[PDB]
Protein backbone atom coordinates (compact mmCIF):
# COMPACT_ATOMS: atom_id res chain seq x y z
CA UNK A 1 0.00 0.00 0.00
CA UNK A 2 3.15 2.59 -0.30
CA UNK A 3 1.49 3.50 -3.60
CA UNK A 4 -1.67 4.75 -2.04
CA UNK A 5 0.37 6.36 1.00
CA UNK A 6 2.64 7.95 -1.81
CA UNK A 7 -0.78 9.79 -3.52
CA UNK A 8 -1.65 10.45 -0.19
CA UNK A 9 1.74 12.53 0.13
CA UNK A 10 1.71 14.21 -3.12
CA UNK A 11 -2.10 15.41 -2.28
CA UNK A 12 -0.80 16.82 0.89
CA UNK A 13 1.71 18.56 -0.96
CA UNK A 14 -0.06 19.71 -3.28
CA UNK A 15 -3.04 21.43 -0.82
CA UNK A 16 -0.22 22.69 1.02
CA UNK A 17 1.45 24.36 -2.09
CA UNK A 18 -2.38 25.94 -2.82
CA UNK A 19 -2.71 27.04 0.78
CA UNK A 20 0.61 28.90 0.48
CA UNK A 21 -0.36 30.22 -2.76
CA UNK A 22 -3.57 31.66 -1.42
CA UNK A 23 -1.95 33.36 1.89
CA UNK A 24 0.71 34.99 -0.41
CA UNK A 25 -1.60 36.44 -2.87
CA UNK A 26 -3.29 37.43 0.25
CA UNK A 27 -0.20 38.70 1.93
CA UNK A 28 0.06 41.00 -1.20
CA UNK A 29 -3.36 42.01 -2.18
CA UNK A 30 -2.78 43.93 1.97
CA UNK A 31 0.68 45.07 1.10
CA UNK A 32 -0.64 46.96 -2.17
CA UNK A 33 -3.57 48.42 0.50
CA UNK A 34 -1.36 49.48 2.77
CA UNK A 35 1.19 51.12 0.70
CA UNK A 36 -1.59 52.86 -1.39
CA UNK A 37 -1.29 55.25 1.38
CA UNK A 38 1.54 57.54 2.55
CA UNK A 39 4.42 57.16 4.81
CA UNK A 40 1.65 55.63 7.15
CA UNK A 41 3.05 52.64 8.30
CA UNK A 42 6.67 52.65 6.91
CA UNK A 43 8.21 50.35 9.64
CA UNK A 44 5.09 47.90 8.67
CA UNK A 45 5.47 48.80 5.08
CA UNK A 46 9.01 47.12 5.69
CA UNK A 47 7.54 44.48 7.55
CA UNK A 48 5.51 43.51 4.84
CA UNK A 49 7.77 43.51 2.01
CA UNK A 50 9.92 40.79 4.36
CA UNK A 51 6.79 39.12 4.79
CA UNK A 52 6.26 39.02 1.04
CA UNK A 53 9.57 37.69 0.29
CA UNK A 54 9.44 34.99 3.17
CA UNK A 55 6.04 33.70 1.67
CA UNK A 56 7.35 33.71 -1.81
CA UNK A 57 10.58 31.54 -0.49
CA UNK A 58 8.44 29.24 1.30
CA UNK A 59 5.75 29.12 -1.51
CA UNK A 60 8.91 27.97 -4.07
CA UNK A 61 10.10 25.54 -1.32
CA UNK A 62 6.86 23.83 -1.37
CA UNK A 63 6.51 24.13 -5.34
CA UNK A 64 10.14 22.29 -4.99
CA UNK A 65 8.95 19.54 -2.32
CA UNK A 66 5.58 19.35 -4.58
CA UNK A 67 7.55 18.51 -7.73
CA UNK A 68 9.57 15.88 -6.15
CA UNK A 69 6.99 14.61 -4.53
CA UNK A 70 5.05 14.24 -7.76
CA UNK A 71 8.19 12.71 -9.64
CA UNK A 72 8.50 10.15 -7.13
CA UNK A 73 4.98 9.28 -7.35
CA UNK A 74 4.97 8.93 -11.09
CA UNK A 75 8.21 6.91 -10.82
CA UNK A 76 6.84 4.28 -8.04
CA UNK A 77 3.81 4.30 -10.33
CA UNK A 78 4.89 3.11 -13.73
CA UNK A 79 7.62 0.96 -11.87
CA UNK A 80 4.31 -1.25 -10.58
CA UNK A 81 3.13 -1.12 -13.89
CA UNK A 82 5.89 -2.30 -16.05
CA UNK A 83 6.46 -4.71 -13.10
CA UNK A 84 3.07 -6.10 -13.30
CA UNK A 85 3.00 -6.27 -17.05
CA UNK A 86 6.32 -7.82 -17.45
CA UNK A 87 5.82 -10.65 -15.27
CA UNK A 88 2.77 -11.07 -17.48
CA UNK A 89 4.46 -11.18 -20.46
CA UNK A 90 8.04 -11.60 -20.08
CA UNK A 91 8.79 -14.61 -21.89
CA UNK A 92 8.54 -13.11 -25.37
CA UNK A 93 10.55 -10.25 -24.70
CA UNK A 94 12.81 -12.58 -23.54
CA UNK A 95 12.61 -14.67 -26.37
CA UNK A 96 12.83 -11.74 -28.90
CA UNK A 97 16.06 -10.04 -26.72
CA UNK A 98 17.75 -13.94 -26.26
CA UNK A 99 21.41 -12.98 -26.95
CA UNK A 100 21.35 -10.36 -24.53
CA UNK A 101 20.41 -12.38 -21.87
CA UNK A 102 22.95 -15.01 -22.79
CA UNK A 103 25.66 -12.37 -22.17
CA UNK A 104 24.55 -11.24 -18.90
CA UNK A 105 23.94 -14.89 -17.68
CA UNK A 106 27.46 -15.58 -17.01
CA UNK A 107 29.78 -12.86 -18.71
CA UNK A 108 32.00 -10.43 -16.24
CA UNK A 109 30.65 -6.72 -15.69
CA UNK A 110 32.46 -5.16 -18.61
CA UNK A 111 30.23 -7.50 -21.29
CA UNK A 112 27.41 -7.09 -19.07
CA UNK A 113 27.41 -3.51 -19.69
CA UNK A 114 28.14 -4.13 -23.11
CA UNK A 115 25.30 -6.53 -23.15
CA UNK A 116 23.11 -3.95 -21.64
CA UNK A 117 23.94 -1.05 -23.85
CA UNK A 118 23.14 -3.45 -26.95
CA UNK A 119 20.19 -4.54 -25.72
CA UNK A 120 18.95 -1.11 -24.56
CA UNK A 121 19.75 0.81 -28.18
CA UNK A 122 18.19 -2.26 -30.21
CA UNK A 123 14.68 -1.58 -28.15
CA UNK A 124 15.43 2.08 -28.40
CA UNK A 125 15.42 1.65 -32.55
CA UNK A 126 12.72 -0.64 -32.52
CA UNK A 127 10.83 1.74 -30.59
CA UNK A 128 11.45 4.87 -31.97
CA UNK A 129 10.54 2.63 -35.40
CA UNK A 130 7.28 1.31 -34.23
CA UNK A 131 6.08 5.14 -32.63
CA UNK A 132 5.55 6.51 -36.12
CA UNK A 133 2.05 5.14 -35.86
CA UNK A 134 1.02 7.44 -32.86
CA UNK A 135 -2.16 6.19 -31.75
CA UNK A 136 -3.45 6.96 -28.73
CA UNK A 137 -3.89 4.44 -25.87
CA UNK A 138 -6.30 5.29 -22.46
CA UNK A 139 -4.86 4.52 -19.25
CA UNK A 140 -4.11 1.50 -17.35
CA UNK A 141 -6.39 -0.76 -16.49
CA UNK A 142 -6.66 -0.30 -12.26
CA UNK A 143 -4.39 3.17 -12.57
CA UNK A 144 -7.21 4.98 -14.07
CA UNK A 145 -8.16 8.01 -11.63
CA UNK A 146 -4.52 7.26 -10.75
CA UNK A 147 -3.38 9.17 -14.11
CA UNK A 148 -6.67 11.30 -13.79
CA UNK A 149 -6.50 13.31 -10.07
CA UNK A 150 -3.15 13.19 -10.22
CA UNK A 151 -2.78 14.92 -13.52
CA UNK A 152 -0.22 14.55 -16.94
CA UNK A 153 1.53 17.26 -15.65
CA UNK A 154 2.19 19.70 -12.75
CA UNK A 155 -0.32 22.56 -12.89
CA UNK A 156 0.84 25.81 -15.24
CA UNK A 157 1.52 27.49 -11.90
CA UNK A 158 3.87 25.34 -10.90
CA UNK A 159 6.34 26.29 -13.57
CA UNK A 160 6.60 30.16 -13.38
CA UNK A 161 7.96 30.07 -9.62
CA UNK A 162 10.03 27.20 -9.33
CA UNK A 163 12.17 28.66 -12.01
CA UNK A 164 13.89 31.43 -9.64
CA UNK A 165 17.02 29.96 -7.88
CA UNK A 166 17.94 30.43 -4.40
CA UNK A 167 21.62 29.56 -3.06
CA UNK A 168 21.56 27.68 0.21
CA UNK A 169 22.81 30.91 2.50
CA UNK A 170 19.86 32.45 0.63
CA UNK A 171 17.43 29.18 2.21
CA UNK A 172 18.84 29.26 5.30
CA UNK A 173 18.12 32.91 6.35
CA UNK A 174 14.71 32.65 4.68
CA UNK A 175 14.72 29.54 7.06
CA UNK A 176 15.34 31.00 9.92
CA UNK A 177 13.32 34.23 9.14
CA UNK A 178 10.11 31.96 8.93
CA UNK A 179 11.48 30.51 11.88
CA UNK A 180 11.29 34.27 14.05
CA UNK A 181 8.20 34.72 11.70
CA UNK A 182 6.37 31.48 13.15
CA UNK A 183 7.47 32.48 17.00
CA UNK A 184 5.70 36.14 16.29
CA UNK A 185 2.65 34.27 15.42
CA UNK A 186 2.81 31.95 17.97
CA UNK A 187 2.50 35.08 20.39
CA UNK B 1 -7.02 72.92 37.31
CA UNK B 2 -4.54 71.32 34.65
CA UNK B 3 -1.32 72.86 35.42
CA UNK B 4 0.25 71.77 32.24
CA UNK B 5 -1.31 73.86 29.61
CA UNK B 6 -0.54 76.95 32.49
CA UNK B 7 3.32 75.58 32.10
CA UNK B 8 4.61 74.95 28.30
CA UNK B 9 2.59 78.47 27.18
CA UNK B 10 4.52 81.58 27.55
CA UNK B 11 5.99 83.96 30.20
CA UNK B 12 3.54 86.74 28.79
CA UNK B 13 0.41 84.51 29.57
CA UNK B 14 1.27 83.76 32.58
CA UNK B 15 1.74 86.80 34.09
CA UNK B 16 -0.76 88.39 32.13
CA UNK B 17 -3.05 86.42 33.97
CA UNK B 18 -1.09 87.18 37.36
CA UNK B 19 -2.31 90.41 36.97
CA UNK B 20 -5.98 89.71 35.77
CA UNK B 21 -6.13 86.68 39.07
CA UNK B 22 -5.49 89.63 41.80
CA UNK B 23 -1.48 89.63 42.16
CA UNK B 24 0.18 92.29 40.43
CA UNK B 25 3.84 91.59 41.97
CA UNK B 26 4.67 88.21 40.80
CA UNK B 27 6.92 88.81 37.60
CA UNK B 28 10.22 89.88 39.11
CA UNK B 29 11.22 86.03 40.12
CA UNK B 30 11.36 82.67 38.62
CA UNK B 31 9.03 80.86 36.67
CA UNK B 32 8.73 78.05 39.42
CA UNK B 33 7.87 80.57 42.01
CA UNK B 34 5.26 82.34 39.69
CA UNK B 35 3.51 79.07 39.29
CA UNK B 36 3.94 78.02 42.70
CA UNK B 37 2.35 81.18 44.06
CA UNK B 38 -0.55 81.67 41.65
CA UNK B 39 -1.21 77.81 42.22
CA UNK B 40 -1.41 78.40 45.95
CA UNK B 41 -3.72 81.37 45.35
CA UNK B 42 -5.69 79.24 43.04
CA UNK B 43 -6.39 76.37 44.69
CA UNK B 44 -6.72 78.72 48.08
CA UNK B 45 -9.88 80.11 46.63
CA UNK B 46 -11.20 76.50 46.74
CA UNK B 47 -11.55 75.11 42.55
CA UNK B 48 -10.04 71.53 41.35
CA UNK B 49 -6.56 71.46 40.60
CA UNK B 50 -5.02 68.35 38.56
CA UNK B 51 -1.78 67.50 37.40
CA UNK B 52 0.68 65.43 35.85
CA UNK B 53 4.28 64.61 36.08
CA UNK B 54 7.15 62.14 36.54
CA UNK B 55 8.22 60.39 39.77
CA UNK B 56 11.34 59.63 41.57
CA UNK B 57 12.10 58.14 44.57
CA UNK B 58 15.15 59.37 47.28
CA UNK B 59 17.72 57.58 49.18
CA UNK B 60 15.06 57.56 52.29
CA UNK B 61 12.13 56.63 50.35
CA UNK B 62 10.21 59.43 49.96
CA UNK B 63 9.10 60.62 46.46
CA UNK B 64 9.30 63.55 43.96
CA UNK B 65 7.51 64.66 40.94
CA UNK B 66 8.87 66.44 38.34
CA UNK B 67 7.69 68.25 35.34
CA UNK B 68 8.89 67.55 31.52
CA UNK B 69 8.26 71.18 30.52
CA UNK B 70 11.16 72.49 33.31
CA UNK B 71 13.58 69.97 32.68
CA UNK B 72 13.05 68.15 35.85
CA UNK B 73 14.08 70.53 37.95
CA UNK B 74 13.78 70.28 41.65
CA UNK B 75 11.74 73.99 42.06
CA UNK B 76 8.49 74.34 44.05
CA UNK B 77 6.60 72.55 41.08
CA UNK B 78 7.35 69.43 42.05
CA UNK B 79 4.81 67.27 43.58
CA UNK B 80 5.36 64.81 46.96
CA UNK B 81 4.65 61.88 46.78
CA UNK B 82 4.60 59.17 49.92
CA UNK B 83 5.86 55.27 49.60
CA UNK B 84 2.83 54.11 50.26
CA UNK B 85 1.67 54.65 47.06
CA UNK B 86 4.39 52.71 45.70
CA UNK B 87 3.64 50.21 48.49
CA UNK B 88 0.21 49.08 47.68
CA UNK B 89 -0.64 50.90 44.38
CA UNK B 90 2.54 49.14 43.25
CA UNK B 91 3.69 51.85 41.55
CA UNK B 92 7.72 52.00 40.15
CA UNK B 93 10.07 54.46 40.11
CA UNK B 94 9.85 56.96 36.85
CA UNK B 95 5.95 55.90 36.37
CA UNK B 96 4.21 58.86 34.79
CA UNK B 97 1.38 60.18 36.75
CA UNK B 98 -1.77 61.82 36.26
CA UNK B 99 -4.58 62.96 38.02
CA UNK B 100 -5.55 64.74 41.25
CA UNK B 101 -3.83 66.69 43.43
CA UNK B 102 -3.91 68.18 46.99
CA UNK B 103 -3.23 71.50 48.35
CA UNK B 104 -0.54 71.45 51.08
CA UNK B 105 -1.18 71.98 54.39
CA UNK B 106 0.58 74.09 56.49
CA UNK B 107 4.70 73.07 56.96
CA UNK B 108 4.37 71.41 53.52
CA UNK B 109 6.25 73.41 50.50
CA UNK B 110 5.11 70.63 47.57
CA UNK B 111 1.85 69.51 46.69
CA UNK B 112 0.75 65.72 46.72
CA UNK B 113 -1.54 63.66 45.54
CA UNK B 114 -5.19 63.10 45.93
CA UNK B 115 -5.78 60.18 43.30
CA UNK B 116 -4.21 58.49 40.46
CA UNK B 117 -6.21 58.71 37.22
CA UNK B 118 -3.43 57.74 34.39
CA UNK B 119 -0.05 55.70 35.14
CA UNK B 120 1.60 55.21 31.65
CA UNK B 121 -1.02 56.10 29.16
CA UNK B 122 -2.66 53.25 31.17
CA UNK B 123 -5.08 52.67 33.86
CA UNK B 124 -3.61 52.66 37.11
CA UNK B 125 -5.49 48.85 38.55
CA UNK B 126 -3.60 47.01 35.57
CA UNK B 127 -0.66 48.41 36.14
CA UNK B 128 -0.15 46.50 39.29
CA UNK B 129 0.51 43.33 37.18
CA UNK B 130 2.99 44.67 35.07
CA UNK B 131 5.79 42.84 33.78
CA UNK B 132 9.46 44.46 34.68
CA UNK B 133 12.18 45.57 32.13
CA UNK B 134 14.50 43.76 32.71
CA UNK B 135 12.64 39.82 32.95
CA UNK B 136 11.86 40.53 29.28
CA UNK B 137 13.75 37.90 27.32
CA UNK B 138 15.77 39.97 24.43
CA UNK B 139 16.02 39.58 20.70
CA UNK B 140 18.05 41.27 17.99
CA UNK B 141 16.86 44.51 15.62
CA UNK B 142 14.14 42.38 14.32
CA UNK B 143 12.27 45.40 12.65
CA UNK B 144 13.78 47.94 9.88
CA UNK B 145 13.42 52.01 10.29
CA UNK B 146 13.56 54.16 7.18
CA UNK B 147 14.59 57.68 7.47
CA UNK B 148 13.46 58.63 4.05
CA UNK B 149 10.58 61.39 4.68
CA UNK B 150 9.25 60.02 1.10
CA UNK B 151 8.36 63.81 -0.26
CA UNK B 152 11.47 64.11 -1.66
CA UNK B 153 12.84 67.43 1.11
CA UNK B 154 15.38 69.66 -0.11
CA UNK B 155 17.45 67.71 2.93
CA UNK B 156 16.18 64.49 2.51
CA UNK B 157 19.89 63.55 0.64
CA UNK B 158 21.58 63.34 3.92
CA UNK B 159 18.88 60.86 5.12
CA UNK B 160 18.61 59.07 2.32
CA UNK B 161 22.63 58.63 2.72
CA UNK B 162 22.66 57.81 6.25
CA UNK B 163 19.81 54.76 4.97
CA UNK B 164 22.65 53.67 2.80
CA UNK B 165 25.60 53.89 4.74
CA UNK B 166 23.98 52.60 8.08
CA UNK B 167 20.36 51.66 8.02
CA UNK B 168 18.60 51.71 11.31
CA UNK B 169 16.34 49.64 13.14
CA UNK B 170 13.91 48.57 16.02
CA UNK B 171 15.89 48.17 19.88
CA UNK B 172 19.57 48.38 18.02
CA UNK B 173 22.25 49.56 19.73
CA UNK B 174 24.38 52.26 17.74
CA UNK B 175 26.99 54.50 17.97
CA UNK B 176 27.79 57.42 16.18
CA UNK B 177 31.86 58.60 16.65
CA UNK B 178 32.52 61.79 15.24
CA UNK B 179 35.01 64.49 15.73
CA UNK B 180 34.01 68.34 16.35
CA UNK B 181 32.39 70.62 13.95
CA UNK B 182 31.27 67.32 12.11
CA UNK B 183 27.54 68.52 11.38
CA UNK B 184 26.42 66.05 13.75
CA UNK B 185 23.68 67.62 16.02
CA UNK B 186 21.76 68.77 13.10
CA UNK B 187 21.73 65.67 11.47
CA UNK B 188 20.43 63.61 15.00
CA UNK B 189 17.92 66.84 14.64
CA UNK B 190 17.03 65.74 11.39
CA UNK B 191 16.71 61.86 11.89
CA UNK B 192 13.88 63.12 15.16
CA UNK B 193 12.30 65.11 12.58
CA UNK B 194 12.30 62.27 10.35
CA UNK B 195 10.91 59.65 12.78
CA UNK B 196 8.63 62.00 14.19
CA UNK B 197 7.05 63.00 11.05
CA UNK B 198 7.39 59.02 9.40
CA UNK B 199 6.10 57.09 12.58
CA UNK B 200 3.28 59.34 14.68
CA UNK B 201 2.54 56.05 17.30
CA UNK B 202 6.38 55.79 18.72
CA UNK B 203 7.64 57.74 21.23
CA UNK B 204 10.52 60.28 20.37
CA UNK B 205 12.69 62.33 23.12
CA UNK B 206 16.31 63.93 22.78
CA UNK B 207 18.55 64.16 25.69
CA UNK B 208 20.96 67.50 25.64
CA UNK B 209 23.75 67.11 28.31
CA UNK B 210 26.05 69.93 28.79
N1 LIG C 1 24.33 67.98 4.82
C1 LIG C 1 24.92 69.17 5.01
N2 LIG C 1 24.47 70.23 4.30
C2 LIG C 1 25.05 71.41 4.48
N3 LIG C 1 26.05 71.74 5.31
C3 LIG C 1 26.47 70.67 6.00
C4 LIG C 1 25.97 69.38 5.92
N4 LIG C 1 26.65 68.54 6.78
C5 LIG C 1 27.53 69.33 7.36
N5 LIG C 1 27.47 70.63 6.93
C6 LIG C 1 28.31 71.73 7.39
O1 LIG C 1 29.20 71.25 8.38
C7 LIG C 1 29.36 72.23 9.43
C8 LIG C 1 28.88 71.64 10.74
O2 LIG C 1 28.05 72.62 11.41
P1 LIG C 1 27.26 72.25 12.72
O3 LIG C 1 27.10 73.44 13.59
O4 LIG C 1 25.95 71.56 12.33
O5 LIG C 1 28.18 71.15 13.41
P2 LIG C 1 28.10 70.20 14.69
O6 LIG C 1 28.99 68.99 14.42
O7 LIG C 1 26.70 69.90 15.06
O8 LIG C 1 28.82 71.07 15.79
P3 LIG C 1 29.80 70.89 17.04
O9 LIG C 1 30.61 69.65 16.90
O10 LIG C 1 30.64 72.17 17.06
O11 LIG C 1 28.86 70.88 18.26
C9 LIG C 1 28.61 73.47 8.96
O12 LIG C 1 29.48 74.36 8.27
C10 LIG C 1 27.54 72.89 8.03
O13 LIG C 1 27.13 73.83 7.05
MG1 LIG D 1 27.29 70.05 17.09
Amino acid sequence: TALQQAFDTCQNNKAAWLQRKNELAAAEQEYLRLLSGEGRNVSRLDELRNIIEVRKWQVNQAAGRYIRSHEAVQHISIRDRLNDFMQQHGTALAAALAPELMGYSELTAIARNCAIQRATDALREALLSWLAKGEKINYSAQDSDILTTIGFRPDVASVDDSREKFTPAQNMIFSRKSAQLASRQSV
Amino acid sequence: MNLTELKNTPVSELITLGENMGLENLARMRKQDIIFAILKQHAKSGEDIFGDGVLEILQDGFGFLRSADSSYLAGPDDIYVSPSQIRRFNLRTGDTISGKIRPPKEGERYFALLKVNEVNFDKPENARNKILFENLTPLHANSRLRMERGNGSTEDLTARVLDLASPIGRGQRGLIVAPPKAGKTMLLQNIAQSIAYNHPDCVLMVLLID
